[PDB]
């Protein structure tokens, strides 16, 4: 037996030939076990005995490694993996297969294999500089995805039949990129005839994608450069055709006769086999973060949500967190938290659907945040799309008729607001676009769904996702002694559909820009850039959070995606006459005097607000203080958006609703 | 054959999910609980997609081995009570019927099929038409009846867990001194507790909950439930059980129920305006207004 020690010196002249020795191999799977085994972070929990006791729950077929916990440890093992993928994977697998199989003994019977997913990888590349060196080796590269080929089966163990012979050929692994090219018997001593041995064998998945680099990468000029990456069993549609996508995997070679003929010269084509996954579309923060999904959480995690959740007012220190940094627009903070957390879609014996996302309007003067706000809601939320004004066009926001270059039959494709599913859209100044693109999301913002009726395609699509849009008035400036018909360009229509509108108005008040200017001068002096110090960092990153966040953010993300997943609260036991005579009151104050269009549309979002609020709770019924402090909500959004002259009439008549 | 509410016309998942006593020794009303059985299923070694069939469709290798399964893996969670022996009875190429489902088929027959005192007058009209339906399924001719039967327990089964998820959530049950009450007077499908039926039902979910809870105490419990129309309140009185794995040493005559008693001594002495007509002595029909004042008189009622 040889020792951690015995590893360092290396003989055959190669690495390859040294892993893949028998005596080797086997204290390679004894640290690799020792290591699965009795790792401990700093809090002293097995990370990886958590990860296995997930993954029987979940059934799942992977497990995920972070390359940084095995350098740390063992770094010749890392250093082995990081120049040997292909053999060290093999080792690896078996050995997370037999880690498994300590906490849930025959589990062979639903899955045969554990795969493992390498993450954290410390050398990024580009595509542009890829070169002959990086030969079998582990590389990571970022890019945009842009066709996809589509899932079929593939053969993974090979067989032959001869036939004058009559002998069968052992299982062969095939190369998923190379023909298994079989010419010798073991008992017909001749070339023979070779069939495939039909039936009885096994396949796996497989597809083929293409990634270009980003825009953002490439030089400003230059031709973009594209590589072809395989994707196997349990990867497959994990990526979507316009995402922008993160590839850790093996970079191979192959012969190809067309290129050799073309060009001229012996070259050979390149091809990489994708072993791990990251999602990049609308991260910023990839600056920071360990792992293959940020929005994931851990046993521990969902107890201390859970540990949380109980403290009383947790709804006021949820929108104290949201954008901590702007000073003051506490409503604009209601509204986003609201947004973001969401209400509850629902179906009436199936025949009558019901949208449950809140839209926002922000109507307001120059230089009061707007846009930062809009790129925050970006970076928080799960699946965020931007656009800005003339930068967008009616099938850009919605679906798109395509040539398909292989099978020539018309086919769709997607847009900003079929890519933002189940997350938000964010249009930054609305007000500034093309009515014949502006009214392209009247059917996606009430009914949720897409239509398309064009060169033989008919058919629907599906786009649950919410809009907080940003305006600008008319003049560039709120006139306060004007309605609101008056201010904006837009009809009812379009109006009708958002739940919540906030006008912003800049008034000149000593203090109030005191205290402005003082928070702005102390935040610019908080962002200037000027055991082991990688947790240094960490620990004085979060003592600049501490002040101006009661919660983290990274905490907060994980919150609010658990809470958007698992919680469905329900409207059991509430007061119908105190909505409706607000919902009666509201009507009757618009028509007399006020212009903000008031419909029964109006009347749902009272109740999708209060469900926003009881899901802030972790709460599976709506109580009487969510209802209630809906209602003022949207009293409030209502009131300040009156001339100076009735506002204060309006504001006591509405004031007996509001008690609390 | 196991303690599982309609293993041969469900799945097994569903088997599982609305058990009471896997209910109250798991406690799947919440996340953890869920999460407790998606464990056990993970380690039992049967595939979550395989568990989701249908039992005639269910894989024959998994079906065979299901004992072997069970005996060795049961014991860590302590469901180890669901294994037990019953009675079979098959008739040709038709399929094989276990005695509990085909009670549970008849109690669903029973509860739904097919000023205020006409209202009254004809809610027992219908009681009474039901017992037809249900002597009808007991004749080997009339099958689909049976099957009727075996959809309305199915749903009459999701109806009860969904309403006591919300009882057991927002803390309805009151505990005072001498009972625990638990008064059902908003919500949905409240207009399937008027039958007597439906509430034992409930009440025994309940109670099966209580029981395995580490609570040591043996309350008895009310249960009430309005009807709008009538705007009477149905009440019932159930009396406390010991878990059903217990040891034999508490074993006696079961706990006595002495809510008659106590009814009758409060109707006597007051002229509240209550309706003791059913054959069962612990079913009263009180209206509304007398509710909180007649409780009150309970509570010092005693014998409870
Ligand atoms: N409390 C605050 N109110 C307004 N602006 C603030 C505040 N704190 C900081 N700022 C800064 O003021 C600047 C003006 O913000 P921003 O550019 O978003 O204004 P805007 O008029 O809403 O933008 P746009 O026309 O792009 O929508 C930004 O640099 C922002 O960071
Ligand atoms: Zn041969």
């Amino acid at each position: 037996e040889l020792t951690l020690e015995s590893l360092s010196n290396v003989k055959a002249n190669s690495y390859s030939e040294w892993i893949t020795q028998p005596n080797v191999s086997r204290t390679i799977a004894r640290e690799l076990k020792s290591f699965l085994l009795e790792y401990t972070d700093e809090t002293g929990r097995s990370v990886y005995g958590a990860r296995i006791r997930t993954l029987g729950e979940m059934n799942s077929e992977s497990l995920e490694v972070n390359y940084r916990h095995l350098a740390e440890s063992k770094a010749i093992l890392a250093l082995f993996l990081a120049k040997c993928p292909e053999e060290m994977l093999k080792i690896f697998d078996l050995v997370a297969m037999e880690a498994t199989e300590l906490h849930y003994p025959d589990y062979a019977r639903i899955h045969s294999e554990i795969h493992v997913r390498i993450s954290d990888f410390p050398t990024i590349y580009s595509l542009r500089e890829l070169r002959e060196s990086n030969l079998s080796s582990l590389v990571r590269v970022t890019g945009v995805v842009t066709r996809r080929t589509g899932v079929f089966p593939q053969l993974k163990y090979v067989k032959f039949n001869c036939l004058k012979c009559g002998s069968i050929l052992g299982p062969f692994f095939q190369d998923s990129n190379e023909e298994i090219r079989i010419s010798f018997c073991t008992n017909c001593k001749s070339k023979g005839p070779f069939r495939v041995n039909g039936e009885k064998t096994v396949y796996r998945n497989y597809q083929r994608v293409t990634l270009q680099e980003a825009p953002g990468t490439v030089p400003p000029g230059r031709l973009p450069r594209h590589r072809e990456v395989i994707l196997l069993a349990d990867l497959v549609d994990v990526s979507k055709p316009g995402e922008e996508v993160e590839v850790t995997g093996i970079y191979k070679n192959n012969y190809d006769g067309n290129l050799n003929a073309k060009n001229g010269f012996p070259v050979f084509a390149t091809i990489i086999e994708a072993n791990s996954i990251k999602r990049r579309e609308g991260n910023t923060a990839n600056e920071g973060e360990e792992g293959l999904d940020v929005f994931s959480w851990t046993e521990e995690e969902e107890r201390e949500f859970r540990k949380i959740s109980r403290d009383r007012g947790i709804i006021d220190k949820i929108i104290s967190s949201m954008a901590p940094s702007i000073y003051g627009h506490r409503d604009i903070k209601t509204a986003v938290a609201c947004s973001l957390f969401g209400g509850v879609p629902k179906n009436v014996n199936g025949k009558h659907s019901i949208r449950g996302d809140i839209n926002v309007l922000l109507l307001g003067d120059p230089g009061t945040a707007k846009s930062q706000i809009l790129k925050y809601v970006e970076k928080t939320a799960h699946r965020a799309v931007f656009a800005t004004g003339q930068g967008a066009s009616a099938v850009g926001l919605t679906a798109s008729v395509r040539k398909d270059p292989i099978t020539k039959e018309w086919t769709l494709e997607g847009g900003a607001l079929v890519l933002a599913d189940k997350g938000v859209c964010l249009i930054d100044e609305f007000d500034k676009m093309n009515d014949q693109d502006r009214t392209s999301i009247h059917e996606a913002m009430e009914q949720q769904s897409i239509s398309i009726s064009k060169a033989g395609i008919v058919t629907t699509l599906q786009a649950r996702c919410s809009i907080i849009a940003a305006a600008n008035p008319n003049g560039g400036r709120y006139n306060s002694t004007l309605p609101l018909a008056q201010n904006v360009s837009l009809t009812e229509p379009i109006l009708s559909r958002f739940d919540i509108l906030c006008v912003v108005r800049d008034l000149v008040d000593e203090e109030a820009d005191e205290r402005l200017a003082t928070f702005v001068v102390d935040s610019h002096v908080r962002s200037h850039p000027e055991l082991n110090a990688r947790q240094r960092r960490l620990q004085r990153q979060r003592k600049k959070e501490e002040e101006i966040s009661p919660i983290p953010q990274e905490l907060l993300m994980k919150y609010i995606h658990y809470a958007r997943t698992k919680i469905y609260p329900k409207l059991h036991q509430m007061d119908m006459d105190k909505v409706s005579r607000v919902y009666a009151d509201l009507r009757r104050e618009s028509i007399s005097t006020g212009s903000f269009p008031i419909t029964v549309r109006h009347l749902e979002s009272i109740l999708r607000i209060a469900e926003s609020f009881a899901k802030m709770r972790l709460s599976e019924f709506v109580s009487s203080y969510d209802l209630d402090r809906a209602i003022k909500v949207v009293v409030d959004s209502f009131v300040d958006a009156q001339k100076v002259s009735v506002r204060r009439q309006l504001r006591r008549s509405f004031a007996i609703y509001t008690l609390g | 054959d196991y303690y599982l509410f309609l293993l041969r016309h469900s799945s097994l998942y569903d088997s599982f999910y609305y058990s009471n006593y896997v209910n109250a020794k798991l406690s799947l009303w919440n996340e953890n609980g869920k999460k407790r059985l998606h464990k056990m299923f993970a380690r039992m070694g049967i595939p979550l997609s395989t568990a989701q069939e249908t039992w005639l469709y269910m894989d024959h290798s998994i079906k065979r081995e299901l004992g072997i399964i069970f005996d060795k893996n049961l014991d860590r969670y302590g469901l180890q009570d669901i294994i037990r022996d019953g009675f079979v009875r098959t008739l040709g190429y038709r399929g094989s019927i276990s005695a509990s489902e085909f009670v549970e088929a008849l109690t669903a027959l029973l509860e739904v099929g097919n000023n205020s005192a006409q209202k009254l007058t004809n809610l027992r009209k219908r009681w009474v038409s039901n017992f037809w339906l249900s002597w009808d399924a007991l004749d080997d001719r009339k099958v689909e009846l049976l099957n009727r039967g075996i959809q309305l327990a199915q749903d009459l089964q999701r109806a009860i867990f969904n309403t006591g998820v919300a009882i057991l959530e927002k803390k309805l049950i009151k505990h005072l001194r001498i009972y625990r009450l638990c008064v059902l007077q908003d919500g949905p499908d409240l207009d399937l507790y008027r039958n007597p039926l439906t509430l034992l039902r409930l009440g025994n979910w309940l109670i099966e909950c209580c029981a395995e809870s580490e609570d040591k105490q043996l309350l008895p419990m009310v249960l009430a439930s309005i009807d709008e129309n009538t705007d009477t309140y149905l009440v019932a009185g159930l009396t406390p059980r010991y878990p059903r794995g217990l040891d034999t040493i508490h074993t006696k005559k079961p706990i006595l129920n002495n809510f008659s008693m106590a009814f009758q001594q409060i109707t006597a002495e007051t002229d509240a305006k209550v309706r003791i007509d059913n054959f069962e002595s612990s079913i009263i029909e009180i209206r509304r207004e007398d509710l909180s004042p007649f409780l009150e008189k309970l509570t010092l009622s005693g014998l409870l």
